[PDB]
Formats: C-alpha cells, structure tokens, sequence
C-alpha cells in the first residue's frame, strides 16, 4: 500500500525526472537492452542500435506512461487500463521483465540524482514501480 | 568463456576505485530497508527498527564491509567464482537457509549503490559486466547437491 | 515407487465418481477469477470480464472438461504420467509460454473444487494422494530440455 | 487491497467458522501435516499423531489468531505484530508454508461450507489469507 509518504517521495523524484522524460526514458531502455539482451526479443521490428531513434522515442513513451501514473497515483489502474491489456492480454510480456525495467530505471535515477534516491525514497518509488507493473500485468488486487 | 576481456576490464578497473567500507555498508543497509524481510536473517545485529537505526547500526556497517570484500574474491578470479564461494554456499544454503532470490535482491542494490556512487562512469556496458558478476555470485551461492 | 496402492485406491476410486463436465468447468472458471492474471493465456475464449461472465462463458465450460479429461490420462497410468503429458508439456511450455507455477495454482483449485464436491469423503489421506497426482501433473508439464 | 466487498465476504465466512474454531483449526493442521509432511519439521516437540491433543490445541491457537485478524481486518498488522516476530525473526518459517496452510484451510471450508465458498468469496478470503501471511512473514507494504 502506497502511504502518503511514498506518494510525496514519488512526486519529489518525478519533479526531477520531468524535463528529461526523453533523456531518462532513452537511457532506461538502453540499460535494459544492454544489460538484459533477452528483453530485445519483444522488439524484432525496432532499429535497436544502442541509441537510435526508435529507442529514444519508445523510451519517451514509457517514461511518459510512468508520469501519468504519478499524476493519477491514487488510482494507477484506471490511468493504465489501456496499456494493461496491451502488455498483459495482447503482448503477454513475461512479468519478470517489468522488474528488470523498473530496476533499469532506478539505476538511471541513481546516476543523475543519487543524493535524492535516499533509502526511504528508494523504498517508495520501488513500491510505486511494483504498483505500476502489477497493473500492466493484471492482478485481482 | 564466462566473461570477456572487455567485461573483465569493466569489472577490475571499476573494482579498483571501490571503497569496500562505504559501498559495502551502503549496500547492506539499503538491502535491509528496501527489502525489510531480509532482516529476519539478521537477528543478532541489534537495532533494525527504523531506516535511520539501520543506517547507524555498527554491526550492519561491519558486516557490509565483509560482504563487499567477499565480492572481491570473485573479481580476483572470475573464471573460478563457483569454487571460490563453495564454503559461503553451504553456509548461506545448508546452514543459514536463505531464499536464493535474496542474493539477487542484494545484487540489485549493489548495482544501484554503485550507480549512485560512480555516476556517468557506470555506463550501460559497465553495468552489464557487473550484472554478470553479481549474477554469477548469486548463482554460486545456491547449491542443490554436492 | 511413485504412488502406493493405498494412494492408487484413493485416486482411482475418487476419480470413478467424478463428473468431468461439472468439475472440470468449475475448476477452470474458478482458476480464472481467483487468479485473474491466468486469463492472459485465454485471449480467444470470449467474455472473461466478470466472475458471472466467466461462470456462464461456454468456451470456458468446454475447455474445462477437456482439462479434467486430461487429468484422467494420469489416473489410467500413474507410473508413466511424465511420458503421457509429453505432448502437452511442449504445448504449455515451448509453444504457449505458461509460467510453471500456474499448473500449481490450477492443482490447488481442483483440490478445493473436489473438496467442495465430495465433502467429508475427501479425507486428509485422500487429499494427500490427490496432491501427489496434481503435483505430478504440474511437474510433467514443465520440461527444461528434450 | 481488501475492498469492502472482501471485508464482508470474509466476515460472512467467519460467522460460520466461529463456533468451530477448534474443530476446523484441528482439521486445518491435520491436512497440512498429512498432505505436506515437510511442515512437521517445525514441530519436533509435538505429539503429532494425526489427531492428538497438541494438534487440536495448537489448531485452536491458529484459527483463533485468524479470527483476531478478522476483527481488526482494517489493521491486520498491529493485531499480529506479536506473531509476526515469532514466525518471522525467531522461527524464521519458510514463507511457502503459509500458503500451504492458507490452502489447507480453504479445503476445510470447502468441505463444511461449499455453497458459501463461492468463487467471489473464495477470492476474498484468499486475498485476506495472503494479507495475514505477509504480516506474519514481515513486509514493507
Ligand atoms: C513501467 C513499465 C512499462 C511501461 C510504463 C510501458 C509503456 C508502454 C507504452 C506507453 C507503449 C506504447 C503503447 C501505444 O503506443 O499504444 C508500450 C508498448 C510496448 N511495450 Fe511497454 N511498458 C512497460 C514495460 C514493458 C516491458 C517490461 C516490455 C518487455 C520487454 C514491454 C514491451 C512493449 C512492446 C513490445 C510494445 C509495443 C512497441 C511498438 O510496437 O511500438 N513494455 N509500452
Ligand atoms: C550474494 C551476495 C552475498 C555475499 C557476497 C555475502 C557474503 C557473506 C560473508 C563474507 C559472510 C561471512 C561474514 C562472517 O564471517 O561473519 C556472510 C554471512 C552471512 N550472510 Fe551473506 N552474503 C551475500 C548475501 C546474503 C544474503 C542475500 C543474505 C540474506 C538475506 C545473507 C545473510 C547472511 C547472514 C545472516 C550471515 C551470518 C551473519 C553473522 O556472522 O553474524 N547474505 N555473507
Ligand atoms: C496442470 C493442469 C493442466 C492440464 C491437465 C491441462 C490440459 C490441457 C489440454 C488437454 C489442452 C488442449 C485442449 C485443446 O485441444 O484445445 C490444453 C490447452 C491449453 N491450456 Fe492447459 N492444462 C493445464 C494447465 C494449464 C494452465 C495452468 C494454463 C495457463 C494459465 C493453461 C492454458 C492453456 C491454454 C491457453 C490452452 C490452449 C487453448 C485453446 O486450444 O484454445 N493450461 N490444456
Ligand atoms: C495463518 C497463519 C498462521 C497463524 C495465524 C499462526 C498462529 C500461531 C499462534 C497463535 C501460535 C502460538 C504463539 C504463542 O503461543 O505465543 C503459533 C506458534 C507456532 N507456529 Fe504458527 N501460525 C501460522 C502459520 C504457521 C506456519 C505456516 C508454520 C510452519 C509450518 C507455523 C509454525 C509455528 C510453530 C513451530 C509455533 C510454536 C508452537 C509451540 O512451540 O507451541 N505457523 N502460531
């Protein structure tokens, strides 16, 4: 359960992510693909050349999707009911990968805003990232 | 081939600039607040009642440094990691019945702790080489037989 | 020895009084509402938007009966279960990439569905023999190699 | 998250469990030990003879512990903060077993109150039983 503490901690971090949604999103996918080559199989039709156009563009889509969940933090499901069916029913993406992505992102945050990614804050957005993954993978709550 | 010379370079060079005390203690303290249930394994380490208490606990600091020193054994001999963590495997498995996926949680915090410390130097490729190492370690610490 | 004659008795006799249609359909419909994420694997089965819709979905009913008929193959030959579910293993694994722990969730609902149906006759010992069978099945449906 | 629906569904079931806390608790442990022999290793000092005195007495302790969580359903943690340290820090019971017990119990309910254990109800108390296990195993929420 996301406590008001987690909520605000999530919002503070996202205030430093906003204004970089494309850069951080692009670096998030880069680490994911480079550190976990198996995640590339979901993108046969992409020009996956480390840092290409589709990587940065898709990266922005993902990180923007996150920001939405930060806006509708109180009801993350509804604000993702679309992407859920995509990733869950259509794509049927293996749930593990969501943890690899959630992880890849925390690593980006550690690089650019280490002092901010304190342990209590780290705990918060990792609770939030799990809240996001469960939705995109579908769960009865 | 376990690793490549390119990865070996990323591991050895990065490891050379690593302070086992600070990073090791940071990794352990972070593991215990981010994943609170790992605390159960640390019943004799005193106060772990709050994030602040964990961060200031001296037994956590000390043990955190020994963990990172252990990661140093893997670095010295990358192709024989398994044989190196042979003793530690039976301890973490046969004796201290630790869930295998916990070694993975601890590898995730270390990588995050390394990223926070080395910043932009902890490039995707460098991170890739470290995932293999921390992954290799977590694996070796989980023996099924013999 | 896989099973004992005592267990064989519990399995075969209990299986004899089993209606594959009702129990099979009950098990499948229950699996899909209790563990909603298993629905992803059933994209072509129509309406699964509500518990009531699942319970009345005809594709679910039909497929539920085929599942229970499959459990009947294990019963016919308890000591060769693995070889029997050889085809189904590659389908559920290699083709339909299904999480292995799902076969376990489905074995848990079947046992619960059997308990609700047979009441006090589904004694601890009878349940014990069925756990081994459903467990044996779930296992055989997960091949790593060959 | 336990919705008001789950809450009431949990309370209805527990109204049929109340007045049998010892019988159902005794049968819950019986199935657990008989169906999963490995769970017996936690009780070396018990007279585990299928249906002995310590089985029924311990069974009542467990099912009574559950009832408490049903009373304080809104704040299950606090009403179990004692047993949590027991099972988590002291006993360090493998988390899997909690699912085997939670399962053993649902099987008892299916036997004695099948019509009541409807699918929506089954979903509810299984969400509640997982809420109970997480507490007794310790989790940051
Ligand atoms: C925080 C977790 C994630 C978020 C917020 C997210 C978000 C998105 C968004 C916004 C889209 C665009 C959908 C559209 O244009 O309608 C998308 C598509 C897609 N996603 Fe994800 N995603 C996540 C995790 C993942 C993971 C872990 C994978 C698997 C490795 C994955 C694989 C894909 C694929 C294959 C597409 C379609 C891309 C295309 O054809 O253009 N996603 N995602
Ligand atoms: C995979 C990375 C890990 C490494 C390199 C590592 C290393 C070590 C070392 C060197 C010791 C011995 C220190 C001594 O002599 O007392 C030790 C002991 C111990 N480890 Fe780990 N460890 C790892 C992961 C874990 C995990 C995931 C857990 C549990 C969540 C854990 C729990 C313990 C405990 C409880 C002890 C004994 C504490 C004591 O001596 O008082 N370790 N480990
Ligand atoms: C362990 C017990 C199980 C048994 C005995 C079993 C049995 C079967 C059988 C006999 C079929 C073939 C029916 C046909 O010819 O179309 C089948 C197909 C299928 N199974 Fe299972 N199954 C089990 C578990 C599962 C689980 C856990 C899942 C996923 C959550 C699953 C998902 C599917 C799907 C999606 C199909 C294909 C559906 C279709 O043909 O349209 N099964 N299974
Ligand atoms: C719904 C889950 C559970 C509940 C509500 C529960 C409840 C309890 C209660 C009330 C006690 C008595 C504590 C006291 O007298 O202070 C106890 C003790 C104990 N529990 Fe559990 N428990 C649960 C799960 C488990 C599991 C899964 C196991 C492992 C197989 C386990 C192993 C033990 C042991 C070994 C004791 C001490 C018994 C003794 O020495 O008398 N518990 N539990």
């Amino acid at each position: 359960v996301l406590s008001p503490g987690d909520k605000a901690n999530v919002k503070t971090v996202w205030s430093k992510v906003s204004g970089h949604v494309e850069d951080y999103g692009a670096e998030t996918l880069e680490r994911l693909f480079r550190v976990y080559p198996s995640t590339k199989t979901y993108f046969p039709h992409f020009d996956l050349h480390h840092d290409s156009a589709q990587i940065r563009t898709h990266g922005k889509k993902v990180l923007t999707a996150i920001g939405e969940a930060v806006s509708h933090i109180d009801d993350i499901a509804s604000a993702l009911s679309k992407l859920s069916d995509l990733h869950a029913q259509t794509l049927r993406v293996d749930p593990v990968n969501f943890k690899l992505l959630s992880h890849s992102f925390l690593v980006v945050l550690a690089v650019h805003a280490p002092s901010l990614l304190t342990p209590e804050v780290h705990v918060s957005l990792d609770k939030f990232l799990v809240a996001v993954s469960n939705v995109l993978t579908s769960k009865y709550r | 081939s376990d690793f490549t010379q390119e990865e070996r370079q990323f591991i050895v060079n990065l490891w050379g600039r690593v302070d086992v005390e600070q990073i090791g203690a940071e990794a352990l303290a972070r593991l215990l607040i981010v994943y609170p249930w790992t605390q159960r394994f640390f019943s004799s380490f005193g106060n772990l009642s709050s994030p602040s208490a964990i961060l200031h606990n001296a037994k956590v600091h000390a043990h955190g440094k020994k963990v990172l020193t252990s990661f140093g054994e893997a670095v010295k001999n990358l192709d024989q990691i398994k044989q190196t963590f042979a003793q530690l495997s039976e301890l973490h498995s046969d004796k201290l019945h630790v869930d295998p996926e916990n070694f993975k949680l601890l590898g995730n915090i270390l990588i995050i702790v390394l990223a926070a410390h080395f910043g932009k130097d902890f490039t995707p490729a460098s991170q890739a080489a470290w995932q293999k190492l921390v992954s290799a370690v977590a694996h070796a610490l989980a023996l099924r037989y013999h």
